[PDB]
């Protein structure tokens, strides 16, 4: 019919990336669901429950749409850490992605793996792209843990207006995570200044200096968001934390312990 | 026979319900979640200062409440005493996730089992309009309302239902009642709920950060000095308005008017046990000094509230994917999980199931409500007077699964009317000067702490043990770990479980009143698994 199919799935996820979806602007959810796409599965949100949802599934991946994928995908010991319906995660993606005209990754968790992926990953948690590139998928991955919800919806509508975005070798989108948080951060000028917070209860803390020596991930961060803001309204370094790089590939490990450089 | 329901939607994670059905009723039930991540094991070893990072993935829907009480039990366990105005912050991040949490539930996730859809397309706008208007004091005119059918009709008439492909009210259903009136009152706030949500989220962003999963908060305080601006407390302030308004003239007003045509669910789906650890410190070592309280009711007795003792908190393994059939104190909790298949040796869950001085208990508004209501809170006793008086039923009407969720909506409201204490006192303490967040502190040779939280689902509890700056055991114990967890050693039933026996079921096919109590419950599989 008339809107773009999209079937949404969940996976090894805590449902943050759903939730920042909610929370999209020009277009609210209510406009995107009702007039730009069809939402034909969405665990979330759905009005029947059981095999009802199961039927939808199946009859939607018989058509043209897009596949959003939200968490990472458990494959050790066979991914039964993972279940729907009583079939592994893996096992429904293996199915369903596969059939899409595009992948969408949504989250750290299905771009990369994600927090069940840090060490020592019990579950054997990996990302969209690792886990089913050879069934052929190459999804393009919105990183954060969530993601900007522009990032995501911008996303949707430009595959849907204007065709493929180009990618960075990590997948994400040049035109969002084409530059680092600190190129674009505003205490950009105290780290030029040499100003520099080296305590949180500090003068320099007070004053909203450079959070580098507090663990600020930003120099490393390929992410947008100092000038998209979240909420329309602020941003970690802006509320005067640092960044914790949570739209990079193994954040969780590679940049923890997170307070210190 | 039994009837299965996988996956359970509208819910939060993977959640699998088998029922055994006799004479129309459940006699039977088993809670069975189904997705394992692994935190526990994963936090082994770390810095104390990553854990709110890691924890705060539990669940994206409770964003911040695992932030709260990760910072709470590693504050506790290197004995720092945050600053005044970092208690307060904290406090106020709180009472705005209540509202925006609340007010989802109500509209997006549970509204659908009570509420036919299709049937506003019924409904005569002007009479739908006089109604509304004899709800609220917010004016509501027909072409706003018939707006919403054209919205409806422009969707039905695509062929494209999207989240109502397969809706169970799909060709009317036995078990929805309202008129298509109430319908449409209701169809036209839940497109409404949706942009208020963003409000709530973005006030919440304002102390927080981000939403989902802020980012301000320490060990020691917060980090947040930016939103101690006048104009930032002023922006927080008029969302807070538009939103609190909504919830007293919107919400509450729609919540007991549907509750009002299904009054039979008043006595539906009973449990006895409640309990909570209270919200909203002013000391943080001292649970007595939180404005809702803490206190534990048992069976049924609003009369006697006891002391709550977290001694008395044990974890089951005997029915879970674990190794073994020992119950443990969260100090001295284990996660090793081991998989059996489905009922494999009868254990039917990913989450452990925690037992209070043996007994399962049951978290949440309702308990919090009832601890608050028992021990005289006024704001909680002049609002469940509102409510029983609305109606016409006695606080034995509490103890249902109609009851867990009017009692949602008294939670929501007495959060939303302290905001403004703890705003104003902010504020004052900024214009005196006294714009202190963080307090230094340093690791003990060796120390354990634990973080009460009473998050917008009940009970949250996380426990440390560290030695060196090092962690050796992290545990989480979730309200939805409480409610939706399998039997004990014992055998005894989860509040879900239980609550579950004695429902009656119209179309087997099409089991809506399993869906209305597991609902009532807020289940957030991805907390209780963690
Ligand atoms: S990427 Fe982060 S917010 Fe998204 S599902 Fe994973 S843990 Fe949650
Ligand atoms: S606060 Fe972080 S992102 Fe901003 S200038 Fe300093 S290091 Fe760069
Ligand atoms: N609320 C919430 Fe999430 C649950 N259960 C936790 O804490
Ligand atoms: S933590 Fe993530 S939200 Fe942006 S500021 Fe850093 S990439
Ligand atoms: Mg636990
Ligand atoms: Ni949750
Ligand atoms: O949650």
């Amino acid at each position: 019919k008339k809107r773009p199919s999209v079937v949404y799935l969940h996976n090894a996820e805590c449902t943050g990336c759903s939730e920042s979806v909610l929370r999209t602007v020009d277009p609210y959810v209510d406009e995107l669901i009702l007039d730009v796409i069809s939402m034909d599965y969405h665990e979330t949100l759905m009005a029947g429950a059981g095999h009802a949802v199961e039927e939808a599934l199946h009859e939607a991946i018989k058509g043209d749409f897009v596949c959003v994928i939200e968490g990472g995908i458990p494959m050790g010991d066979g991914g039964y850490w993972g279940k729907v319906g009583g079939r592994n995660m893996y096992d429904i993606c293996a199915e369903v992605a596969p059939k899409a005209k595009a992948v969408i990754a949504i989250g750290t968790c299905a771009t990369y793996g994600g927090v069940q992926a840090a060490k020592p990953n019990p579950t054997g948690t990996v990302g969209v792209n690792e886990a089913l590139g050879k069934l052929g998928v190459k999804a393009i991955n919105i990183a954060g843990c969530p993601p900007n919800p522009m990032n995501f919806v911008g996303t949707v509508v430009h595959l849907l207006t204007k065709g493929m975005p180009e990618l960075d070798k990590q997948g994400r989108p040049v035109m969002f995570f084409g530059e680092t948080v600190h190129d674009n951060c505003p205490r950009l000028k105290h780290f030029e200044a040499g100003e520099f917070a080296t305590s949180f209860g500090s003068p320099e803390a007070k004053k909203g200096y450079c959070l580098y020596e507090l663990g600020c991930k930003g120099p490393d961060t390929y992410n947008n968001c100092p000038k998209q803001l979240f909420n329309q309204v602020n941003w970690p370094v802006q509320a005067g934390h640092p960044c914790i790089a949570c739209s990079e590939p193994n954040f969780w490990d590679l940049y923890s312990p997170f307070y210190s450089a | 026979n039994k009837i299965v329901v996988d996956p359970i939607t509208r819910i939060e994670g993977h959640l699998r319900i088998e029922v055994e059905v006799e004479g129309g009723k459940i006699k039977n039930a088993w809670s069975m979640s189904t997705l394992f991540r692994g935190l526990e094991m994963i936090l082994k070893g770390r810095d104390p200062r990553d854990a709110q990072h890691f924890t705060q993935r539990a669940c994206g829907v409770c964003t911040y409440v695992h932030a709260l009480a990760s910072v709470r039990a590693v504050d506790n366990c290197v004995g720092v005493k945050i600053p005044e105005n970092a208690t307060l912050m904290r406090n106020l991040t709180m009472g705005a996730q209540y509202m925006h949490d609340h007010l989802v539930h109500f509209y997006h996730l549970h509204a659908l089992d009570w509420v036919n859809v299709a049937n506003a397309l019924n409904a005569d706008p002007a009479k739908a309009a006089r109604l509304a208007n004899d709800l609220s004091p917010k004016k509501t005119t027909t072409e706003s309302l018939k707006a919403v059918q054209a919205k409806v009709k422009a969707l039905v008439e695509s062929g494209q239902l999207g989240i109502f492909t397969n809706a169970y009210f799909l060709g009317g259903h036995p078990a929805y009642v309202l008129p298509a009136e109430v319908d449409l009152i209701a169809t036209a706030h839940y497109l409404e709920a949706l942009r208020v949500q963003v409000k709530a989220a973005r006030a919440m962003a304002i102390f927080g950060a981000k939403n989902p999963h802020t980012q301000f908060t320490v060990v020691g305080g917060c980090t947040n000095y930016d939103s101690l601006r006048p104009e930032r407390i002023a922006e927080f302030r008029k969302l807070y308005k538009e939103v609190r308004e909504f919830i007293e003239q919107v919400y509450i007003t729609d919540l007991l008017a549907v509750a009002g045509f299904y009054k039979n669910w008043a006595g539906i789906g009973k449990t006895s046990n409640f309990l909570t650890c209270g919200e909203f410190p002013t000391d943080e070592y001292d649970l007595n000094s939180r404005y809702t309280p803490q206190g534990v009711i048992w069976g049924n007795d609003l009369s006697k509230v006891d002391d709550f003792n977290p001694d008395l908190i044990e974890e089951h393994v005997k029915y879970s994917w674990y190794e073994g059939a020992g119950a443990h104190h969260p100090y001295k909790g284990v996660t090793k999980p081991k998989w059996t298949e489905f009922h494999g040796e009868d254990r039917y869950s990913w989450m452990k199931a925690p037992r209070y001085k043996g007994e399962a208990f049951e978290v949440g508004p309702l308990a919090s409500v009832l601890v608050a209501y028992a021990k005289k809170h006024e704001p909680t006793v002049k609002a469940v007077d509102l409510v029983l008086k609305t109606l016409g039923v006695g606080p034995e009407a509490l103890f249902s699964t109609l009851g867990r969720t009017a009692a949602r909506g008294i939670q929501c409201l007495t959060a939303a009317q302290e905001v403004e204490v703890w705003l104003d006192k902010l504020e004052a303490n900024v214009k005196a000067g006294k714009d202190d967040l963080y307090t230094d502190w340093q690791y003990p040779t060796e120390s354990q702490g634990v973080g009460f939280v009473n998050a917008p689902r009940g009970m949250l509890s996380h426990w440390i043990v560290q030695r060196g700056g090092k962690i050796e055991n992290f545990q989480l114990v979730v309200p939805s770990t409480w409610n939706l967890g399998p039997r004990c050693a014992e055998g005894k039933l989860s509040a879900v479980e239980q609550a579950l026996i004695g429902t009656p079921i119209a179309d087997p096919k099409r089991p809506v009143e399993i869906l209305r109590t597991v609902h009532s419950y807020d289940p957030c599989i991805a907390c209780g698994v963690h």
